[PDB]
C-alpha cells in the first residue's frame, strides 16, 4: 500500500501549477509566444523535477 | 548518448521509453463563414461619452483583421492574456466590444492596476483581463472649428468603481458637511464636466477612441474563430491536432461518454484535456499519448 | 397607478434550516469519478434561512419586503399555482439609479435594465372570470421609464394559472454579482411534500450570464394574487406560495463527480470537526 | 522610413502589416532599435510619395 500510495500521489502531482498560468503545457503554448512561455515552462520543469 | 559515454559494460540499461512519430496533423474548426461585422464598431460615425460606454456582443464571426491594415492605424495597440502573434490560431469564446471617447494622454489609463479620473469614476479594468485595448486618434471625425461638447465625463464620486462598471446618475455632488438639497450652491458641483475638442488643439487634447475586447480563450464552446482552414478528420492514428485552438499530440478515438450541453472538453486526474468535443459534428473524442511501454537493452 | 394594499396580518416571520442545498457548478469543465476541491462562494450547509409565504385565511398575508442581498444570495421558491414571477435588484429603486428587473407577464420572460420608478407594493393580478379562464390583468409593478440601456424579451409561450394539494416544482435560483456580470443557476426537481422544505441534495447549472454591469444592494420579489369577486381591498386572495432565502459566504467545499460526469455528494471544510478532517 | 505610430510594431512579438508583409525582427533578438522623427527631411508641401 505504502509503494502504491507513492505512485499515486506522484501521478496526482501533476494538476499542480507551480505559479504558472496554467498547469499544462498545450494551453500554454497555445495561448503564449515561445520568449514569453518559456518563463512558466522552466517553472513548471522545475516544480516537477522537485 | 544516456550514459554520456563511448564505452558500455555488461548490463540491462534501461533506456527511454519509446516513442510514435505523429506524421500527420489536422485542423478542425466550426463552421463560420461571414465576416465579422469590422465596419460597424471600428467605424461607427457617433461614439458614446466615456462615462456611458457602450458595449455590444458579438458572435458568429471569423475574426480576421487583416482588412483593417489599409483602413485605420492604431496608436495603441496592447494585449494582456494572449500574444498577439498567436491571435490567428484561436478560437474565442464569449468576446465583448467596448467603445468611447476619451482625451490624447487619458489613453494610459485603459490598463488595469492604474489610477486616474477615468480609472476611478468612468471606467474600470478588472486586475485579471484577458483582452486587448485598441485606440486610434480621431481628431478629423470628432473635432469642430466652433468646439465639440459632446462628450462628457464624471469628475466627483463617494468612491471609486468596481471592474466593469457603470454610472449614470446626474445627482448633484456634496464636497462639504452642509447639505445640498439640490441647489448648486457654493460646495455643490455638477458631477459630469464637459470635454472642449478644437482642430487647433495639442495632440494631448485630441479626442482619442477607444475600443477594447475582452474575451475567454478556452473554457467553454466558442463561437468567433480565426481565418484557420478545416481538415478532415483522422482517427486511429497520430497527428498533431487543433482542435479550436488546443494544440497537442495524440490518437483520436470513439468515446461512450457523453459531454453536457454547456460543456466542451473534459480533464482527467492529470488536469489533461483527454476528452474533446468536435465542433463541426457534435461527437464525442478521446485523446491518448501516442508513447506507452518500456524498453531495455542488453548487451 | 399601483396602489398599496391594505389589511394584511402582521407576525414575525419563522426560520428554517437548508439541509444540504445551494450546491452549484463551479465552471463549464467536464469532469468525472474525481474528487475536486474548490473554493468559490458557497452557501455553507444548516445555515439560517428565513421562511415567507403567501396564504389566504385572519392569517391572510403577502410577506413581499426589501431583502437585503449581500455578496450574492440562495432563492428556492416552491409552489403548484405559479404565484411566484420574478425579482427586482437595484440600490435605492428610486429612479435615482438604474434597477433591474426580471419577470413573465404570462407568455414571455422581460429584463429590462433602466431608471425604473417602482412603488411600494409591486404585484401583478389574476382575474378569475366565473362564467367562462384566468386573464392575468393589472400589470402594475413600476410607475415610469427611462433610458433602458439593456432589453430582451423570449419568444412568447403559455402556461397554466390555476394548478390548484401539495406542492410540486420547488424551483431553485442562485444570483451572484461579480466583476459586472450577473450568474444565474437555476434548477427545477419535482417534489410532493406538503408544507415545509424538502432536505436533499440538488445540484445547480448555469442559466445565463448577463453583463448588466451596475451595483445592487437591495431586492425584492413579485408576486401575483388573484381576484375575482370578493368584495386596495378587493379580495386580492393568494392560492399557496412559500419560499426560502440564503445568504452565500466565502467556504471551502470537497466536491464529488459521479462517472456520468454529475456532482452528487459534498462535503464542507467549516462545518464541525469531521467534516474538517473529512 | 515609416508612419509615425507604426515604431512600436519594430520589436519582437509584434503584430501588424509592417511586422507581417515589410518587416520582422526575431524572436531573441539582441541589439536596440532607434528612431527619430523626420518631418523636416521628408516632407514636401507638395506631397512626398
Ligand atoms: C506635492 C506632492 C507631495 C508628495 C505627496 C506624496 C505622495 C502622493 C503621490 C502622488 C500624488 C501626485 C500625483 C497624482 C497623479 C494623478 C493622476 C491624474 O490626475 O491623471
Ligand atoms: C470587431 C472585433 C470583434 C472581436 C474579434 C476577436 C479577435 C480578433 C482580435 C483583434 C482584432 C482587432 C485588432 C486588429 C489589430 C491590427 C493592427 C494594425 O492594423 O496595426
Ligand atoms: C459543417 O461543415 C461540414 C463541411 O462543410 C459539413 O460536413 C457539416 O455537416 C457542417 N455542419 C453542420 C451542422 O451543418
Ligand atoms: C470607413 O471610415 C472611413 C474614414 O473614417 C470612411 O471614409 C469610409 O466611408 C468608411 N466606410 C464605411 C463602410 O463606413
Ligand atoms: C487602400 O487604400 C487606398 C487609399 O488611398 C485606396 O486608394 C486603395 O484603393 C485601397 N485598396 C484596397 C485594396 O482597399
Ligand atoms: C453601491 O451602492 C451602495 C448603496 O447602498 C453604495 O453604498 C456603494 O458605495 C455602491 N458601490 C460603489 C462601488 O460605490
Ligand atoms: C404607498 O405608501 C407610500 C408611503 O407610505 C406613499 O408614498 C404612496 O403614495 C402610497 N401609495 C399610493 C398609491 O398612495
Ligand atoms: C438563527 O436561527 C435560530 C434558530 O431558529 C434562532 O434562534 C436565531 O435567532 C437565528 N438568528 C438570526 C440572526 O436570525
Ligand atoms: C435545522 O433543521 C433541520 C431540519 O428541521 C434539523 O435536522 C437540524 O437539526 C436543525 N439545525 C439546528 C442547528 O437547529
Ligand atoms: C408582457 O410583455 C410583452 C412584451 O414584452 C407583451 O407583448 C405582453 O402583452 C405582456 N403581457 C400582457 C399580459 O399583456
Ligand atoms: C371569458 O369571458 C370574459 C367575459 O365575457 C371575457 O372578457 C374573456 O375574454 C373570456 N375569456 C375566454 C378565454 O374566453
Ligand atoms: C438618460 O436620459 C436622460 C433624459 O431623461 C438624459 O438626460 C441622460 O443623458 C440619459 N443618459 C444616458 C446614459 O442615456
Ligand atoms: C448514470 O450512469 C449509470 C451507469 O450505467 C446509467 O445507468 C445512467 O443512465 C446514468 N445517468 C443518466 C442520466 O444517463
Amino acid at each position: 500500500n505504502q509503494n502504491a500510495q507513492a505512485l499515486n500521489t506522484l501521478v496526482k502531482q501533476l494538476s499542480s501549477n507551480f505559479g504558472a498560468i496554467s498547469s499544462v503545457l498545450n494551453d500554454i503554448l497555445s495561448r503564449l509566444d515561445p520568449p514569453e512561455a518559456e518563463v512558466q515552462i522552466d517553472r513548471l520543469i522545475t516544480g516537477r523535477l522537485q | 548518448c544516456t550514459l554520456k559515454s563511448f564505452t558500455v559494460e555488461k548490463g540491462i540499461y534501461q533506456t527511454s521509453n519509446f516513442r510514435v512519430q505523429p506524421t500527420e496533423s489536422i485542423v478542425r474548426f466550426p463552421n463560420i463563414t461571414n465576416l465579422c461585422p469590422f465596419g460597424e464598431v471600428f467605424n461607427a460615425t457617433t461614439f458614446a461619452s466615456v462615462y456611458a460606454w457602450n458595449r455590444k456582443r458579438i458572435s458568429n464571426c471569423v475574426a480576421d483583421y487583416s482588412v483593417l491594415y489599409n483602413s485605420t492605424s492604431f496608436s495603441t495597440f496592447k494585449c494582456y492574456g494572449v500574444s498577439p502573434t498567436k491571435l490567428n490560431d484561436l478560437c474565442f469564446t464569449n468576446v465583448y466590444a467596448d467603445s468611447f471617447v476619451v482625451r490624447g494622454d487619458e489613453v494610459r489609463q485603459i490598463a488595469p492596476g492604474q489610477t486616474g479620473k477615468i480609472a476611478d469614476y468612468n471606467y474600470k479594468l478588472p486586475d485579471d483581463f484577458t483582452g486587448c485595448v485598441i485606440a486610434w486618434n480621431s481628431n478629423n471625425l470628432d473635432s469642430k472649428v466652433g468646439g465639440n461638447y459632446n462628450y462628457l465625463y464624471r469628475l466627483f464620486r463617494k468612491s471609486n468603481l468596481k471592474p466593469f462598471e457603470r454610472d449614470i446618475s446626474t445627482e448633484i455632488y456634496q464636497a462639504g458637511s452642509t447639505p445640498c438639497n439640490g441647489v448648486e450652491g457654493f460646495n455643490c458641483y455638477f458631477p459630469l464636466q464637459s470635454y472642449g475638442f478644437h482642430p487647433t488643439n495639442g495632440v494631448g487634447y485630441q479626442p482619442y477612441r477607444v475600443v477594447v475586447l475582452s474575451f475567454e480563450l478556452l473554457n467553454a464552446p466558442a463561437t468567433v474563430c480565426g481565418p484557420k482552414k478545416s481538415t478532415n478528420l483522422i482517427k486511429n492514428k497520430c497527428v498533431n491536432f487543433n482542435f479550436n485552438g488546443l494544440t497537442g499530440t495524440g490518437v483520436l478515438t470513439e468515446s461512450n461518454k457523453k459531454f453536457l450541453p454547456f460543456q466542451q472538453f473534459g480533464r482527467d486526474i492529470a488536469d489533461t484535456t483527454d476528452a474533446v468535443r468536435d465542433p463541426q459534428t457534435l461527437e464525442i473524442l478521446d485523446i491518448t499519448p501516442c508513447s506507452f511501454g518500456g524498453v531495455s537493452v542488453i548487451t | 397607478q399601483c396602489v398599496n394594499l391594505t389589511t394584511r396580518t402582521q407576525l414575525p416571520p419563522a426560520y428554517t434550516n437548508s439541509s444540504t442545498r445551494g450546491v452549484y457548478y463551479p465552471d463549464k469543465v467536464f469532469r468525472s469519478s474525481v474528487l475536486h476541491l474548490t473554493q468559490d462562494l458557497f452557501l455553507p450547509f444548516f445555515s439560517n434561512v428565513t421562511w415567507f409565504h403567501a396564504i389566504h385565511v385572519g392569517i391572510k398575508r403577502f410577506d413581499n419586503p426589501v431583502l437585503p442581498f449581500n455578496d450574492g444570495v440562495y432563492f428556492a421558491s416552491t409552489e403548484k399555482s405559479n404565484i411566484i414571477r420574478g425579482w427586482i435588484f437595484g440600490t435605492t429603486l428610486d429612479s435615482k439609479t438604474q434597477s433591474l428587473l426580471i419577470v413573465n407577464n404570462a407568455t414571455n420572460v422581460v429584463i429590462k435594465v433602466c431608471e425604473f420608478q417602482f412603488c411600494n407594493d409591486p404585484f401583478l393580478g389574476v382575474y378569475y372570470h366565473r362564467n367562462n379562464s384566468w386573464m392575468e390583468s393589472e400589470f402594475r409593478v413600476y410607475s415610469s421609464a427611462n433610458n433602458c440601456t439593456f432589453e430582451y424579451v423570449s419568444q412568447p409561450f403559455l402556461m397554466d394559472l390555476e394548478g390548484k394539494g401539495n406542492f410540486k416544482n420547488l424551483r431553485e435560483f442562485v444570483f451572484k454579482n461579480i466583476d459586472g456580470y450577473f450568474k444565474i443557476y437555476s434548477k427545477h426537481t419535482p417534489i410532493n411534500l406538503v408544507r415545509d422544505l424538502p432536505p436533499g441534495f440538488s445540484a445547480l447549472e448555469p442559466l445565463v450570464d448577463l453583463p448588466i454591469g451596475i451595483n445592487i444592494t437591495r431586492f425584492q420579489t413579485l408576486l401575483a394574487l388573484h381576484r375575482s369577486y370578493l368584495t386596495s381591498s378587493s379580495g386580492w386572495t393568494a392560492g399557496a406560495a412559500a419560499y426560502y432565502v440564503g445568504y452565500l459566504q466565502p467556504r471551502t467545499f470537497l466536491l464529488k463527480y459521479n462517472e456520468n460526469g454529475t456532482i452528487t455528494d459534498a462535503v464542507d471544510c467549516s462545518l464541525d470537526p469531521l467534516s474538517e478532517t473529512k
